[PDB]
């Protein structure tokens, strides 16, 4: 399933992903298309600030579903 | 009204000090507009200032 991840601008980031993919993975992903370095990332779903040791399915995170992040002006 | 109220459905969670820390269905009552990029602004909640993307959150059009 292809997720999507905004910017400041809300920009969108078409990925591909398994769903044994690792959100450490999906940030290196993140990192190779943006530059930004994964410990400036902070992924959000469905409210709950994702956790690296958790899975998509965990957070019932669907097809075509988008998370949102933050550039990093002051804080992230 | 004057001001513009905004539900935000992305929740997060206190970052920082200087942040604002903004759950999700609460309504923050918008104190100053930010610059050019939009993303950013600041509200008033729980007795505390900071600032948040307001990506995280949507407009309610009425």
């Amino acid at each position: 399933m292809q997720i999507f991840v905004k910017t400041l601008t809300g920009k969108t980031i078409t990925l591909e992903v398994e769903p044994s993919d690792t959100i450490e993975n999906v940030k290196a992903k993140i990192q190779d298309k943006e530059g930004i370095p994964p410990d400036q990332q902070r992924l959000i779903f469905a409210g709950k600030q994702l956790e690296d040791g958790r899975t998509l399915s965990d957070y019932n995170i669907q097809k075509e579903s988008t998370l949102h992040l933050v550039l990093r002006l002051r804080g992230c | 009204k004057s001001k513009d109220y905004c539900k935000v459905i992305f929740p997060y969670e206190a970052q920082n000090d200087d942040e604002l820390t903004i759950k999700e269905g609460d309504i923050v009552t918008l104190i100053n507009k930010d610059c050019i990029d939009v993303g950013w602004w600041e509200g008033e909640l729980n007795g505390r200032r900071g600032v948040f993307p307001d990506n995280f959150v949507k407009l309610l059009p009425p």
